[PDB]
């Protein structure tokens, strides 16, 4: 059975977020 | 023997079939089974607490029809 | 004609609106400790719901997030009602009103359920918001971005569902998909894909990474432009 | 006199300090329990940001109070 996760693609990030 | 609906924050709707002394963790196993999520991602919701994964639903007053809401840590980059 | 030091806005430029909120609003810190949105580890993070929104430069101007003001690196900050992460009314009584949220380290959309909504969510250096309704005042910025997410939803979610499908197979479910009324759309056209072309193909490469070999995919991003 | 610090996760952490000692105090006690930097805390009391140049007795702040935490994440 195969098994899926949860997820959010990113729309948009600060620069200053490494 | 009992049916309960667990609702995602999309609207998406769960129905599983368990038993008033099953535990949380059970249902997020059941969780698992049928929508292929991860139980680690998992996070469940009734009367406005979240559940903890050592209680049971007669614990927490969990009766037949009630509506439990999953809140999932997501991945992302 | 000057420009708006933050988001680059012309101040003299009518429909140019300024944020309004209530006095009863209080900081971002101050929120997170109401009892009203605790659900009672330190890498888990607060997530709550946050309806009647509206997004703003520090000069106050109510700004849109398509246009690149974050990846520019502005400190776009919001407001609305915050409430607990698994109420449904979208009305603001019964939410805890807050002023001055963020900025905005990053946006993002989620609920690839297969159910009815589409999530819209930011993040902030403090706690996450999971968006609801934005403000009476802040709906025409926001009906743009509305079609990309749920768009965006609607190929993510029918790749998943169909990776084999075609490119005309994909415009047949936009084009068949009922829009939410809160688009306030008729229908889903082919223009309402390849006005975002390279918007969704940005979404499913992000999708993909989290955890595009399609002919669809491929077909697509070649007549995309992008 | 002990004192009670409730964080958002719902986690109690009780500790044993003076009236005299400061936020920037109470913050410097803080980390030594659970290993978070005092930057990264932000103090509620009553709907009230504790600033760090204060004293528990600035805030009428009695004994067997319960002060509630909040974290400023790592990065951005
Ligand atoms: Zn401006």
């Amino acid at each position: 059975r195969t098994k899926q996760t949860a997820r959010k693609s990113t729309g948009g990030k600060a620069p200053r977020c490494q | 023997s009992m049916q309960i609906f667990v609702k995602t924050l999309t609207g998406k709707t769960i129905t599983l079939e368990v038993e008033p002394s099953d535990t949380i963790e059970n249902v997020k196993a059941k969780i698992q089974d049928k929508e292929g999520i991860p139980p680690d991602q998992q996070r469940l919701i009734f009367a406005g607490k979240q559940l903890e994964d050592g209680r049971t639903l007669s614990d927490y007053n969990i009766q037949k029809e009630s509506t439990l809401h999953l809140v999932l840590r997501l991945r992302g980059c | 004609s000057p420009k708006c030091t933050e988001c680059l806005q012309y101040l003299d430029d009518p429909e140019l609106r300024y944020e309004q909120h209530p006095p009863d609003a209080v900081e971002e810190i101050q929120i997170l400790t109401n009892e009203r949105l605790s659900i009672f580890s330190y890498e888990d993070l607060p997530q709550h719901k946050l309806t009647c929104f509206s997004v703003y430069c520090k000069r106050g101007h109510l700004c849109p997030i398509d246009t690149g003001l974050i990846e520019k690196d502005v400190e776009l900050l919001f407001s609305g009602s915050a409430k607990p992460i698994y109420e449904d009314d979208p009305s603001p009584e019964g939410g805890i009103n807050g002023k001055n949220f963020g900025p905005i380290n990053e946006w993002w959309i989620a609920g690839f359920d297969g159910g009815e909504k589409a999530l819209l969510g930011f993040s902030t250096s403090f706690a996450e918001y999971i968006l609801m309704d934005p403000s009476p005042e802040y709906a025409p910025l926001f009906s743009v971005m509305q079609e990309k997410i749920y768009i965006s939803k609607i190929v993510v979610e029918f790749l998943q569902s169909n990776p084999d499908s075609t490119y005309e197979d994909l415009i047949n479910k936009i084009e068949t998909t009922v829009p939410p009324c809160m688009l306030n759309l008729n229908r889903f056209t082919e223009d309402s894909l390849l006005r975002h072309a390279q918007f969704v193909v940005e979404q499913v490469e992000s999708y993909d990474r989290a955890g595009f070999l399609s002919p669809c995919m491929r077909d697509l991003i070649k007549l995309a432009g992008v």
